[PDB]
């Protein structure tokens, strides 16, 4: 038998920047958020939803430093907590 | 404690605070397959090198550390270079065709480029000929219509680019 589904559900986009916002990246070592984004993925997989992953990773650009910006979180369709459980 | 492992640099859930987790809010997580079993699959798409648009050097940094975070997290990471807007659909609608995903949990799409507010730059944009991957089509194209096998299944995409020219500051009196 046929069952309905929602077309579009359980997606998180996370961007760089807010829109129209320039996103920064250094020369050498790669791109600020990207390498945020790792860090605070390495530091609080193992106890953080990604949901508040990524909040954390807002919080810490949050003061600017000549070289602002905010990453922000789309279109988020998760109806639950998303725990990556390293190790598991 | 050593980054010997497959986690690598990744902080490890011990199985304590694993089934803390799991018991406390049980019926709101994403539930995760057995990892024996499991196939995990991941797709990063950066452009670094554009015919028109300044290199974005630095960006093998981007690539090698979202490649090894994403295996250390438990993806098989496929890992594609310089696409035009047209060559990022085709490798989204064969990475949403892929058999792994009937028998994975989740998913990351990571992309990596110039970007303007429209969308993310492809390798052969300039603004005579726009070269842009909205958004929306990346979600249409893994949703539960065109990518059945991830249906109920977190799909996570990450998209490093710039939005606009603006530097996303305001002055304030101190
Ligand atoms: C790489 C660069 C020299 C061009 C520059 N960076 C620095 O001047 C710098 C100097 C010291 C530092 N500690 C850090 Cl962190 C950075 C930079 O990034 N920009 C210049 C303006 C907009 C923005 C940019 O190009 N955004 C891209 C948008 O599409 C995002 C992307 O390509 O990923």
């Amino acid at each position: 038998a046929i069952k309905k589904a929602h077309i579009e559900k359980d997606f998180i986009a996370f961007c760089s920047s807010t829109p129209d916002n320039v996103s920064w990246r250094h020369p050498t070592m790669g791109s600020v958020f990207i390498g945020r984004l790792i860090e605070h993925m390495q530091e609080y997989a193992c106890s953080c939803d990604v949901e508040e992953i990524f909040r954390k990773v807002r919080f810490s650009f949050e003061q600017p430093d000549g070289r602002a910006q905010m990453p922000t979180t789309e279109r988020v369709t998760l109806t639950r907590c998303f725990y990556l459980f390293p190790g598991h | 404690p050593t980054s010997s492992g497959s986690e690598g640099n990744v902080k490890l859930c011990s199985l304590e605070e694993a089934q803390r987790i799991w018991k406390q809010k049980s019926a709101e997580i994403y539930p995760i397959m057995d990892k024996s079993s499991r196939t995990r699959l991941a797709l990063i798409i950066c452009n670094e090198e554009f015919d028109s648009i300044p290199r974005r050097t630095g960006a093998e940094v981007d690539i090698t550390g979202m490649t090894m975070l994403l295996q250390n997290l438990g993806y098989s990471v496929d890992v594609k270079k310089n696409l035009t807007a047209s060559d990022m659909t085709t490798e989204l609608e064969a990475f949403a065709h892929r058999p792994e995903h009937k028998t994975s949990d989740s998913t990351f799409l990571v992309f990596m480029s110039h970007g303007i507010r429209e969308g993310i730059c492809g390798k052969k944009h300039s603004e005579q000929v726009p070269d842009i991957l909205q958004l929306n089509a990346i979600f249409n194209m893994l949703n539960t219509k065109n990518c059945p096998s991830l249906k109920d299944k977190p799909k996570v995409i990450i998209i490093q680019a710039c939005r606009g020219d603006s530097p996303g500051v305001v002055w304030f009196k101190d």
